[PDB]
């Protein structure tokens, strides 16, 4: 199991664009899924994209589909949520969790992973 | 030659539940796991003690696959050292298991619209297991102090709970399938080695 830590939220003006990190500790990140979720106050947390162990999968959600894009660094142990034309809708706090599953899955249910890291604020 | 019979385990029309977990046997085989793994079909595939791609280059005595069905937020405690009614009373895995285990949603094969009951977890039991034990008994259950004569009533239930799974909104009461992987060796020849 790995321990992950989010970086690069913040406050943009409508419009921008924001890069999030999600930093691996402890194992690394070659048998991992990673996907990125957010969480408005009061709210259950929505899966938004997510990356197979292989890379060969990428999946989105209809909500940021076209304007968010998640990639995968082995080497840096990190994974990447590149975020364009933010509307304030995605305001939110933005997690990455990782799992273990076949080397070309990944989903965006919350119950198919089990390292979740801190979060950080999103605020367009 | 003879291809290891992986279909008859992941694609078994029925499966068993977990209280009564399937046991199956293989041995005198070719096994080639990396085609389970470099797949887009398990939302868990999780290996101890080894990588799933490294399987291939091994050869055991005997490979043991487990099998049976139980909610997708319960494949969690199908691991070492956790709790909970699925490890404490249905399926426990060793502190120091090396194996794999392996995961996928069968919603469109396990759920009914009016709800599956045929599959089962047992809710009570006086002990936790070992780790690999079996208990498919159904005697009624003593939760007090007075005895229940076989007969369920005033803190006498019935051990196995039904999940009667449906097809609901949040993939973690779904019916997810479990296949467990362990590999045994014995002072005895290999019979199960990968592809060359
Ligand atoms: C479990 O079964 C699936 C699906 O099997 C279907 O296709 C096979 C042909 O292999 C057919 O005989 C069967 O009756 C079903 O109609 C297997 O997945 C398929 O595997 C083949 C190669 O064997 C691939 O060409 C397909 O793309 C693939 N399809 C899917 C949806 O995965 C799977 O291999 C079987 N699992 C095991 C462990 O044997």
């Amino acid at each position: 199991q790995v321990q992950l830590q989010e970086s690069g939220g913040g406050l943009v003006q409508p419009g921008g664009s924001l890069r999030l990190s999600c930093a691996a500790s402890g194992d690394t990140l070659d048998l991992y899924a990673i996907g990125w979720f957010r969480q408005t106050p009061g709210e259950e947390r929505e899966g938004v994209s997510c990356i197979s162990p292989s890379g060969s999968r990428t999946n989105y959600a209809d909500s940021v589909k076209g304007r968010f894009t998640i990639s995968r660094d082995n080497a840096k142990n990190t994974v990447y949520l590149q975020m364009n034309g933010l509307r304030p809708e995605d305001t939110a706090v933005y997690f990455c969790a990782g799992s273990r599953p076949s080397a070309h899955y990944c989903s965006h249910y919350p119950t198919e992973y089990d390292d979740w890291g801190q979060g950080t604020q999103v605020t367009v | 030659t003879n291809l290891c019979p992986f279909g008859e385990v992941f694609n078994a029309t029925r499966f068993a539940s977990v209280y009564a977990w399937n046991r199956k046997r293989i041995s005198n085989c070719v096994a080639d796991y990396s085609v389970l793994y470099n797949s887009a079909s398990f939302s868990t595939f999780k290996c101890y003690g080894v990588s799933p791609t490294k399987l291939n280059d091994l050869c055991f005595t005997n490979v043991y696959a487990d099998s049976f069905v139980i909610r997708g937020d319960e494949v969690r405690q199908i691991a070492p050292g956790q709790t909970g009614n699925i490890a404490d009373y249905n399926y426990k895995l060793p502190d120091d298991f090396t194996g794999c285990v392996i995961a996928w949603n069968s919603n469109n094969l396990d759920s009914k619209v009016g709800g599956n009951y045929n599959y089962l977890y047992r809710l009570f039991r006086k002990s936790n297991l070992k780790p690999f034990e079996r208990d498919i008994s159904t005697e009624i259950y003593q939760a007090g102090s007075t005895p229940c004569n076989g007969v369920k009533g005033f803190n006498c239930y019935f051990p196995l709970q039904s999940y009667g799974f449906q097809p609901t909104y949040g993939v973690g009461y779904q019916p997810y399938r479990v296949v467990v992987l362990s590999f045994e060796l014995l002072h005895a020849p290999a019979t199960v080695c990968g592809p060359k």
